[PDB]
Formats: structure tokens, C-alpha cells, sequence
């Protein structure tokens, strides 16, 4: 509640029309982004290991460990910078707009950010209003102004507005000549059209004005002056303080369900890694408690080692086990996921089905981070006037039926009025003829007493039903405001909770007179309902930007209204019937590709490290790596990363055309099925079982004198390679069984990665080059390969390790 | 307008296999049909292999090496008798076995400089930081530095066959051929400079524990330094706390009689290796080698277990699908 003066001469803490929506400052983007990014437990763990690794012990070259960590941070830095750079450009586009105002009865030209409270602004025909303004003088008769409130409510029709009655006759002859008007106004509030004001216009002579400003007098920011000549507006509210702004709520970024499961899995293996390291250190000193176990006569410690504190040695020893098994958490998985979303997003753009020949424009992907998000959608929120209708789209009715058969509850939240909105819902097959409606509208709502009355009686009669296709709910803008805002009075039975109980078991929900911020609130309240159901918001208007940004994934249709919704939205499609192909076909495939991608990496590295952990028991607990230094490094780089990489890019779990044929298949992966506790726990035990077979299978093999006809014994580097050879062959062949869509690239990558391992081992092992201080792996692979017994054992261990997998696949066919 | 390439539209040709239950039913039988014959094939070979183990560590008053167990400043000797009820006909190999010798220890394994052992004259003078505290002795570097070379197993095991008379007959032993072909000829090389191995090692000294210099291993010049078969074999890591290394090789006799006839045998033990301090044990292994290798029943048993299970589950899977 402040006082606004038209003349500003009565007888940037507060934004004077300087609006900025950028999350990060261009000057301090790097320190802010890095500090927030390192806050994540996943990224902090990668950094801390790198600093420890160089400091105390390096099982592999530190260059290999830190570089992808430096890579993954840079890629995220580009993505956060690019998204921020768009916001500044959009803010610049709005700010750098020519606007004309009257200063000292002189017309001058300046930008939007210069306009301040109480200023008189001359708004010409067919130009958007810089800020919400009181209508004082119009040269047109009776001060009748028509505006199309396209941005405010997504509808484009003329809205009548009236100038102040004393100044309606004021033409373009110095209307504001040192005006002493003192407008007293309320605080800026997000009630859209609703407004109360107390105007006090006093000329040089004594005058008394008791006029009360109303919705018709005030013109809201963002509207388009249509079929109206030049008018004069006073900025009673300026800048952020508008009904067009402060409904954005800023941007809270987008978080996906799969990325939530990655962090949930990463913290589990971080605890296993702590357990693995802790048990080794505890068992190590118990084992070394014996006088001769530590420093026997053959190997003796140096003088530097002797002169160290026991507590200090324990700390570095614990970290030595930590850095040894740090391969449990795969850095390559974060790099691969980064690339999988980058290359995987282009498939949507290249799709011909997302091309509308009528407007000759195709779908695009603004945000590539939420490719997997489309496969988990179970709540859909549409626009209606723009998206659903145009009347109905070519396949608008068929699309709604497809979503319902796919287990997606679809909603038709619109800002359109009640009278015309109910007509469409019957036509679009959403509301069948037999469905009666629970019209919680202003016609059926009277003051506070009937508020709980309607809610409780629904709790009595409507709740008792759970037929299902008989009850449909209708809410209005005023009713929804009371339900959400004024629900805090009842603690025992909150009106929000009872409302959510109503909506959870309805065939459809149709809302009317919804302001853009209300669309965010209703979507937000659904989000906080017995967990976090995945919501999809689709809209094609400047008002829909609030709900599109509020939901998890936003789809922005590019229509006659404009491209305001498209640019902020994660994805854009030209027709509503394309929503079926988007989330059913692409959404299902995108999730299944990455869900199996995540589970494979964690399974892959557990088989990598578990034999290394078991080898500590047979070793002296001295953090002795079972594999060569080169083999440890290249396991994640070039050996096994490429097979799963090509799998994620192009793999159809079910035929892409078949997915659209039967929309029931989307229900299989609805509840994060592939990343649930069930499938995850099986993946870990399968990795643990394969790890045990790899080591102890070789351990019992090495119980003989020799494995060659020449009777030559084999070293520990032969023991490492035998385990590693089984490891690479099993893990890669495990992916082959999973893959059911074999392409030429998939054939080339899978079999090529196996052949590369054999080739590289021969190349690395067999040629001496004078730049390694150690030549442990000289001829081990060829000697390992040159034994008949080793060949038989390797084929055995591959089949035994794959026996639980092959048993499950055959069993899955029956019952 | 969008490019209609099958790759961009995700329409690439695919094999797209569909393996039903009936598709994989013959696979269970065929795997069982292969494993059982090959499994019993390798298992019967293991039993045909004849191997004997004789422990000469002592640790018992009845053991004749008890006097060698006690510390003797003079060299000690053992005479251990053992008898074989089964003769050896094929090639006979001799192994020395150490138990609870943690050769896998990280500090121990890295304690070697392969650049120095490769015959590089530069690295010979100054070994790297890996071999510590055996880098240098009395400010003189050790040519085979490191704990691995320092603690080389030095015991002489000789075998005497005794006939009808009390006179014993020594069995001929071959020093060469026990090491890997590539390690001897390529990995381990003598320094290039000079001809006499004396002149090559001027600045370097022998290892601390060694009583013989690195250039005085064997009389022959092709085993004198860095190329001795026993030295190379000991250099290779054990891969297990309990291990055995190829000590000697006994070729088949030129005469028609078996290589090692079944009879009473007497063993020399020179016992210069104090293994009892860390609860270690020493054993000597006589083995006959087949195509697969030494006597390993695990490989034969393992095929039988998987082979029988696969065939048994093949029948079980056959029955359950037969009901449909
Ligand atoms: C014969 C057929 C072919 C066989 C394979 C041949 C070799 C193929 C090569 C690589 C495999 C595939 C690729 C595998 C990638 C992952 C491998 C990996 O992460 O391996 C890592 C090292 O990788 C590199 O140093 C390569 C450069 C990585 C960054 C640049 C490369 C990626 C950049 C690409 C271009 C940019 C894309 C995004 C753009 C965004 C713009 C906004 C190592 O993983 P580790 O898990 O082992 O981490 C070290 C470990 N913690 C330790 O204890 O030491
Ligand atoms: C065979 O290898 C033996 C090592 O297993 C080694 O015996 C060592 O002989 C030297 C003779 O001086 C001694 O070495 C250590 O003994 C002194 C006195 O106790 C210590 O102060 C030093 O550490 C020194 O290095 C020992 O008698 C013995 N080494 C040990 C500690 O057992 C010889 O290389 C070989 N023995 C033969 C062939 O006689
Ligand atoms: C080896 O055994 C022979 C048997 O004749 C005997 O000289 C003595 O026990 C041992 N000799 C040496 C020096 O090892």
C-alpha cells in the first residue's frame, strides 16, 4: 500500500521497471556455479579422491582420474552458462524496447528500465504495455479502450477498459500539465484482474474526488493494445511488481527421476566402499599384530616407514584402501550419461513425424537434460484453448483416449471462462455423456459456510464410491483460491488434503478462470501428493509459462498465440497429436535406454573391484592391485565403455512402431520399474556372484604345480590377466544377452570391443619400450594364451558367471 | 524436410532376435552333452598323473632336519628317505615349495628395477627408488637390488637312487629350460659393455644376504649373471602365499626303462634358507606333466558339476515345457 503521483510533483531496491530473470550473475558465474556443483555429494566425492590420490597413493595415473571430472564439470558449466545466457538475452529484448513518455510536457524516447512509478506513458496503437497502468486520458470517445489479454490468460479477445471519468475528455493537448493527482493504491498482489484503488486527481483549483479504481480502470502489463489509438498510462505499479511478473516464481531448474536414482545408488556404493575400506584396515592391523607378519626377514620396511606414528599410518592406510577400490563409483558413467543425453536428444529433432506441413516447422529440444523424464509421466496438464483446441485438433480426441489407455490422468486446466469450457470437454471424449459433474464453482459456492459444506459432503458421498467414470470435478479461479489459500484454518482436516483426496480418484479435472500463478499452485500441490508423481505441463501461451516451468518436464506448443511458451519449455511440438508419439514412443525408449545404462555401469565396476577386494585376504593386506596399472586405467576408457555407449544411443526394447500401436506398454515402466529396489538388488547380487566366481574360480585353478606342458610356473600378473580376461569377456557378453535389437553398429561395437582387448594386450604385452620403469606385463598374455588348461578354465568361468543370467532369461519365458 | 535416413529416423535394419523358451531348450542339452565328455576326459588325465610331496622343513623332533632347524654356523645337511610305490614314465619335473611366504606383498613385489635387470648400463649404476632399503650397501649399489633378488631361495636338493646294494646312484638334473623362454632371452639381459662378466660389474656389489656375487652364479657364461635360470624363476612373483617354483628338470632316460623307477630314494638337503622364523615351510615336489599340466582335480570336477546341472536342469526345463 503506497501512494502514486501522476505528475510526481504533488502540491535499485525497488525495481523501477528494471527487470532481470537471470539466475546467475555474469560477473560471478564461475564461483557460484562451482560452489553449488561441488555441493553435490557425487561431485564432491570425485574431487576429494583426486586430491587424496595425488597426495598419498596413485594406483593409476592421476591424469586419468581427474580429467573426466574436469570434463563433466565443464560440460555442466557450459549448460548452466548457456541457459543463463538465454535469460539475459530475453531480459535484454524486453528491456531494450523503445517507449515514449511525457516529461515536463515534452515527449522523449528511452528504454523500459528507465520508467519509474507515477510516470505518464504515452502508449500508441499495437504496442505492448511496458507496465501495468491506470488509464487516465484517451483521445477516443468516452475513453473506451479494447485490449487483447493474450499474455494474461491465454485468450485473445477485446477487453473493455475505461479511463478516469474526470480525464476521459482530455485529448492530446498537454493532458498532464503539472498534474497533482495522488493515487493511493494497494500492495501488488497476484489476483490478476482483481484490483482496488483510491484515485485522487486534484487540479489547480480545489477539487474533491472520491472515485474508487477498479479492474476496468487498471490495464495489466503484457496486454496488447488492439483497435485502440494512443492512450496515456500512469505506472501505479512498476517493474517486477505487476500481475504479469511475480507469477514466474523464478527458475528452480529441472530434476529428473533417473538422476534421483543415480544419487540414491551412488550413496549406497559410497557406504559399501567405506565398509570395504574399513574392514580391510581393521583386519589388516589384526593380521599385522603378529610380530612376524609385518616386516619379515625377506622384505623389510625403510627407516622412513619405521619413524611414523601408528595413528598417522592408520589414516593413510585407510585412504590407501579407499583409493584402491575407488573404481566402485564409476566416473565414466557420468561422462557417458553426459554424452548419451547430448547425442540422444537429436533424435527428436530429426524425427519427421514431428513436422507439421501446414506451418512447415518442426519440433526442437531446448533442454536435453530431461530425455528420460518423458517415460515416467503419469499426470498431464494441458492448456485447452491453445493446445487442445484451435475447434478440436486433427487427432485431439484420439490422443486423449491414448493417454487414458496408457494410465496417464489428463487434466484440462484453462484460463477460459466456464460457459464455453464445458462444451469442449464433452467433445474431446474426455468427459463421456453419462459423466455427471461436481461443479465446485461460484454458482455452487457461497461464502465460507458452504466452503467446508461442499468439501465435507463430497467426503461423504463422493469418497464413498472409491462409478469411476461418473464423477468429474470442476473448479473455478475463485474456488481454487479459497481451497488452497484459506485452508489453513482447519488443522484436523485441511481443505488442501480433502481436495487432493477428491482429485486423486476422478476421471478428469476441468478448471476455469485460472490465472497463470494459480496454474503453478495446482500443479505444485499435485507434486507434493504422497511422494512426487511425475507431472507433464503443456501449453502454448505467455500465461502458460508459469505451469510449464513449475512441472517436471514442460512441453511448449508453437501456435498462433506465440513462441513465448516454446522457448522456456524443455520441448516443443507443433501439434497436440504429436504428444502421443513423444512420450509413448520416445519417452519409453529414452528411459529404458538410460535405466539399463545406469544399472550396467554399477554392475560393471562391482565385478571389476570385488576380485581385487578378495585378493587382499590372500595378500598381506598391503593394497596390492590384482591387475596391472595399465589394465585398471583402460577398463573404463576403451575396453567396456564403448559397448554400453552404443547400446544407449540406439536400442529399441520394443519396436518403435509397435509402441504406438499398443499404448498399454507405457504402463510397464510407469513406476520407475527398472531402477526400483527389486531390479537394483538383483543387479548387485549378480555382480557380487560373478565377482566371487572370477577370483575363486582362478584361485582353485592355481592350486596345481603348472598349467603348461613345459611345466613353467605362472606369476601374479598371470593371475591378474586370467581374472581380467574372464572379467572383460563376461561383462561384454552379458550386454549381448540383454541386447535384443542388433544393428550393424551394435554388432561392430560389441564384437569389436572384445577383439580390441585381445589385440591391445598383445600390443602392450610383447614389445619392450624404454619409457616404462616397470615391465611386469611383458609376455604374460601370450604365455597365458599358450596353455590348454587356461583356455578350458576361461570358457568355464564365462559360462558359470553367465549361468544365473541365462537361467533367468529362459525362466522369464515361462510363467 | 527432415533427413529421411534410417539412422536419423531410427529405422536401421536389425536382426532383432526372438529367443523363446523352445529356442533355448536344445542349448541346455548340448552344453551338457559337451561338458560331461570333456570333463571326464580331463579328470581321468589328472588321476593318471603321479605326484609326490616330501616336506623337509622339520618342525618335529622325529624329522632329521631338526638339527638343521637349530641354528648352525656351519652348513647343515639332511638325508630324507622316501619310497615310491608308483613309477614315473613321462617327463619328470622337480619343484621347491614355500608356504606362508607372502611374495604377493605390495612392498615386496614393487621392490625390483627391471630397467637395471634389462642390462641398461645407465640404470645399472643408479637403481630407482623402488628397491629400498636395498638401493645401495655401504654407499655401493647392489646390481640385483630389491628384496626379491636379495632373498633368492638358495637350497641344493639332490636325489640319489639306491639299488639292491647300499651304493646310491645320482639322478641327472637339468638347470636350463626351467625359466620362461622370453624372460631368459629378452626380459633379462646382461650388460652390453665388455666380454668378461667381471669387467661389467665394477661399481656394483653383491646383495647383502648373498654370499656369492651376481656375476658368480654359475660356471657357464650363459648362466653367470642376470640370466641364471634359478634367479629368473625366483624373480617371478608367487601369486599366492603358498607357491612352488620349477627347481630342476629330469628328461626321460634314453634307455627303455621309465624315467624314475619305483624304488627307495634318499634326498640331500643343504638347508641354507631360514624359513622357520615366519612359520614358513619348505617342500619338494616331483610331478609328471600332461597336456593340461599338473595334477589339478578342480578343473575335472568343475566341468562335471556344471555339466550335470545343465543336463539335469535341461531335463527339468524340458518337462515343464512338455506340460504345455
Ligand atoms: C576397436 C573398436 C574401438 C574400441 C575402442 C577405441 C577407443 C574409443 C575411445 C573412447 C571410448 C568411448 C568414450 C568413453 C568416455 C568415458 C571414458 C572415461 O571416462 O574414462 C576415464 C578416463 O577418460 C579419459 O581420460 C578420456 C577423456 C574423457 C573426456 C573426453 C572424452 C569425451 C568427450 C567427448 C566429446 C564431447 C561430448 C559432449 C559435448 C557437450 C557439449 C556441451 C577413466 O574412467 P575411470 O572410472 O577409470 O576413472 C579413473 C579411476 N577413478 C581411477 O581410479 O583412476
Ligand atoms: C643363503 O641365503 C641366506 C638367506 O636366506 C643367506 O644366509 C645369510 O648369511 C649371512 C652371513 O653373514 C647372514 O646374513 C645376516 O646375518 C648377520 C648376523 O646375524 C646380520 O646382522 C645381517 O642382517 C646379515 O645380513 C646370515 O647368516 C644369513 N641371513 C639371514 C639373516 O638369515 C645366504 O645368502 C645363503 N646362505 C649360505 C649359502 O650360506
Ligand atoms: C648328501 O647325501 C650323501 C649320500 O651319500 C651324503 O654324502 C650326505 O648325506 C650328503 N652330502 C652332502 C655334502 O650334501
Amino acid at each position: 500500500t503506497r501512494t502514486v503521483f501522476v505528475g510526481n510533483h504533488p502540491v535499485q531496491r525497488f525495481c523501477d521497471n528494471r527487470i532481470v530473470s537471470s539466475k546467475y550473475t555474469l560477473w560471478n558465474f564461475l564461483p557460484k556455479n562451482l560452489f553449488e556443483q561441488f555441493r553435490r555429494i557425487a561431485n564432491f566425492y570425485f574431487l576429494i579422491i583426486f586430491l587424496v590420490q595425488v597426495t598419498v597413493d596413485t594406483p593409476t595415473s592421476p591424469v586419468t582420474s581427474g580429467l573426466p571430472l574436469f570434463f563433466v564439470i565443464t560440460v555442466t558449466a557450459i549448460k548452466q552458462g548457456y541457459e543463463d545466457w538465454l535469460r539475459h538475452r530475453a531480459d535484454n529484448e524486453v528491456n531494450k524496447s523503445t517507449v515514449y513518455i511525457i516529461e515536463n510536457a515534452k515527449r522523449v524516447r528511452k528504454e523500459s528500465e528507465k520508467i519509474k512509478v507515477g510516470d505518464v506513458v504515452e502508449v500508441q496503437a499495437d504496442e505492448t504495455f511496458p507496465c501495468d497502468l491506470i488509464l487516465l486520458s484517451s483521445c477516443t470517445t468516452d475513453g473506451t479502450c479494447y485490449v487483447t489479454t493474450a499474455s494474461l490468460d491465454g485468450e485473445s479477445n477485446c477487453k473493455t477498459h475505461y479511463a478516469v471519468r474526470d480525464t476521459i475528455a482530455l485529448c492530446t493537448a498537454e493532458s498532464i500539465d503539472t498534474l497533482r493527482a495522488a493515487i493511493e493504491c494497494e500492495q501488488p498482489q497476484p489476483d490478476l484482474y482483481k484490483f482496488v484503488g483510491r484515485i485522487n486527481i486534484y487540479s489547480n483549483s480545489l477539487e474533491a474526488v472520491a472515485r474508487s479504481l477498479g479492474p476496468e480502470n487498471l490495464l495489466l502489463k503484457g496486454a496488447t493494445l488492439k483497435n485502440t489509438e494512443k492512450i496515456y498510462g500512469v505506472a501505479v505499479y512498476t517493474g517486477m511488481e505487476t500481475k504479469m511478473a511475480l507469477n514466474y516464481q523464478g527458475k528452480s531448474q529441472k530434476r529428473s527421476a533417473v538422476e534421483k536414482s543415480i544419487n540414491a545408488f551412488l550413496i549406497v556404493y559410497l557406504f559399501i566402499l567405506l565398509t570395504k575400506a574399513a574392514v580391510c584396515t581393521t583386519l589388516k592391523y589384526v593380521w599385522q599384530s603378529t610380530p612376524y607378519n609385518d616386516e619379515p626377514w625377506y622384505n623389510q620396511k625403510t627407516q622412513k616407514e619405521r619413524e611414523t606414528l601408528k595413528v598417522l599410518k592408520m589414516f593413510t592406510d585407510f585412504l590407501s584402501f579407499m583409493v584402491l577400490f575407488n573404481f566402485i563409483i564409476p566416473v565414466s558413467m557420468y561422462v557417458t550419461v553426459e554424452m548419451q543425453k547430448f547425442l540422444g536428444s537429436f533424435f527428436i529433432s530429426w524425427d519427421k513425424d514431428f513436422y507439421d506441413e501446414e506451418i512447415n516447422e518442426g519440433a526442437l529440444v531446448n533442454t536435453s537434460d530431461l530425455n528420460e523424464e518423458l517415460g515416467q509421466v503419469d499426470y498431464v496438464f494441458t492448456d485447452k484453448t491453445g493446445t487442445l483446441t484451435e475447434k478440436l485438433q486433427d487427432q485431439a480426441a484420439e490422443t486423449i483416449e491414448a493417454l487414458h489407455a496408457a494410465g496417464l490422468k489428463v487434466w484440462v486446466l484453462t484460463g477460459d471462462k466456464m460457459e464455453t469450457a464445458k462444451s469442449t470437454c464433452y467433445a474431446c471424449r474426455l468427459f463421456q455423456t453419462n459423466t455427471e459433474l461436481l461443479e465446485l464453482t461460484t454458482k455452487t459456492i457461497e461464502e465460507s459456510e458452504r466452503k467446508e459444506d461442499r468439501l465435507h459432503e463430497l467426503l461423504i458421498e463422493y469418497r464413498k464410491k472409491l462409478e469411476h467414470q461418473e464423477y468429474g470435478l470442476i473448479i473455478d479461479g475463485s474456488t481454487l483460491s479459497l481451497i488452497l489459500n484459506s485452508s489453513q484454518d482447519s488443522s484436523s482436516n485441511n481443505y488442501k488434503s480433502i481436495f487432493l483426496q477428491i482429485c486423486m480418484k476422478c476421471t478428469a479435472v476441468l478448471c476455469c478462470r485460472m490465472a497463470p500463478l494459480q496454474k503453478a499452485q495446482i500443479v505444485r500441490m499435485v507434486k507434493n501428493l504422497k511422494g512426487s508423481p511425475i507431472t507433464l505441463s503443456i501449453g502454448d501461451g505467455a500465461n502458460d509459462v508459469s505451469m510449464i516451468l513449475e512441472s517436471h518436464v514442460g512441453i511448449g506448443i508453437k501456435g498462433k498465440e506465440g513462441r513465448q511458451a516454446a522457448r522456456n519449455s524443455d520441448y516443443s511440438v507443433p501439434k497436440f497429436k504429436h504428444l502421443k508419439k513423444l512420450l509413448l514412443a520416445h519417452g519409453h525408449l529414452y528411459y529404458v535406454r538410460i535405466a539399463h545404462l545406469v544399472q550396467y555401469f554399477f554392475y560393471k565396476n562391482l565385478c571389476f573391484i570385488l576380485p581385487q577386494f578378495l585378493y587382499q585376504f590372500f595378500c598381506g593386506f598391503s593394497q596390492q592391485p590384482l591387475y596391472d596399472a595399465a589394465y585398471l586405467t583402460m577398463y573404463n576408457i576403451c575396453f567396456t565403455s564403448l559397448p554400453i555407449l552404443a547400446y544407449s544411443l540406439l536400442e529399441q526394447h520394443i519396436n518403435i512402431d509397435t509402441l504406438t500401436s499398443d499404448p498399454r506398454l507405457y504402463m510397464k515402466i510407469s513406476g520407475n520399474a527398472m531402477l526400483q529396489l527389486g531390479p537394483f538388488l538383483y543387479w548387485t547380487f549378480l555382480a557380487a556372484f560373478e565377482g566371487t566366481v572370477f577370483f575363486f574360480g582362478t584361485y582353485f585353478l592355481f592350486q596345481t604345480a603348472s598349467l603348461e606342458e613345459n611345466g613353467k610356473v605362472y606369476g601374479n600378473w598371470t593371475f591378474g590377466t586370467i581374472v581380467f580376461t574372464v572379467l572383460v569377456f563376461t561383462v561384454t557378453l552379458k550386454l549381448a544377452l540383454d541386447t535384443r535389437f542388433w544393428t550393424w553398429i551394435n554388432h561392430f561395437v560389441i564384437w569389436g570391443s572384445l577383439a580390441f582387448y585381445v589385440f591391445f594386450s598383445f600390443f602392450w604385452g610383447g614389445i619392450i619400450w624404454p619409457f616404462l620403469k616397470q615391465q611386469r606385463m611383458y609376455f604374460v598374455f601370450a604365455q597365458m594364451l599358450s596353455s590348454v588348461s587356461t583356455w578350458l578354465a576361461i570358457i568355464l568361468l564365462i559360462f558359470i558367471s553367465l549361468f544365473p543370467e541365462i537361467l533367468l532369461i529362459v525362466l522369464k519365458n515361462v510363467r | 524436410r527432415p533427413d529421411n535416413t534410417a539412422f536419423k529416423q531410427q529405422r536401421l535394419p536389425a536382426w532383432q532376435p526372438i529367443l523363446t523358451a523352445g529356442t533355448v531348450l536344445p542349448i541346455f542339452f548340448i552344453i551338457g552333452l559337451i561338458f560331461i565328455p570333456i570333463g571326464i576326459g580331463i579328470f581321468v588325465t589328472s588321476n593318471n598323473i603321479r605326484e609326490i610331496e616330501i616336506d623337509y622343513t622339520g618342525t618335529e623332533p622325529s624329522s632329521p632336519c631338526n638339527k638343521c632347524l637349530s641354528p648352525d654356523v656351519t652348513p647343515c645337511f639332511c638325508t630324507i628317505n622316501f619310497t615310491l610305490e608308483k613309477s614315473f614314465e613321462g617327463n619328470v619335473f622337480m619343484y621347491y615349495g614355500l608356504s606362508n611366504f607372502y611374495q604377493n606383498h605390495r612392498r615386496y613385489v614393487k621392490s625390483r628395477d627391471d630397467s637395471q635387470l634389462n642390462g641398461d648400463s645407465s640404470a645399472l649404476l643408479n637403481p630407482s627408488k623402488e628397491c629400498e632399503p636395498y638401493r645401495r650397501n655401504e654407499d655401493k649399489p647392489i646390481a640385483p637390488c630389491g628384496a626379491i633378488a636379495n632373498s633368492m631361495f638358495n637350497d641344493t636338493l639332490e636325489l640319489f637312487l639306491i639299488g639292491n646294494d647300499s651304493y646310491p646312484i645320482p639322478i641327472a638334473l637339468k638347470k636350463k629350460g626351467i625359466a620362461w623362454w622370453t624372460d631368459k632371452n629378452v626380459k633379462f639381459r646382461n650388460p652390453p659393455g665388455g666380454d668378461n662378466l667381471e669387467e661389467r660389474f665394477k661399481g656394483t656389489t653383491k646383495p647383502v644376504n648373498w654370499l656369492k656375487p651376481v656375476y658368480m652364479l654359475d660356471s657357464d657364461p650363459d648362466n653367470n649373471g642376470f640370466i641364471n635360470e634359478d634367479f629368473i624363476v625366483w624373480m617371478r612373483t608367487a601369486a599366492l602365499p603358498t607357491f612352488r617354483k620349477l627347481y630342476r628338470l629330469i628328461e626321460r632316460k634314453s634307455d627303455l626303462h621309465p624315467t624314475l623307477p619305483a624304488g627307495r630314494y634318499s634326498l640331500n638337503v643343504t638347508y641354507n634358507y631360514p624359513v622357520h622364523y615366519f612359520d614358513g615351510r619348505k617342500r619338494m615336489i616331483l610331478s609328471t606333466i600332461s597336456w593340461m599340466g599338473g595334477k589339478n582335480p578342480f578343473l575335472g570336477i568343475a566341468y562335471i558339476a556344471v555339466g550335470s546341472i545343465s543336463f539335469l536342469l535341461g531335463v527339468v526345463l524340458l518337462v515343464i515345457n512338455h506340460k504345455y
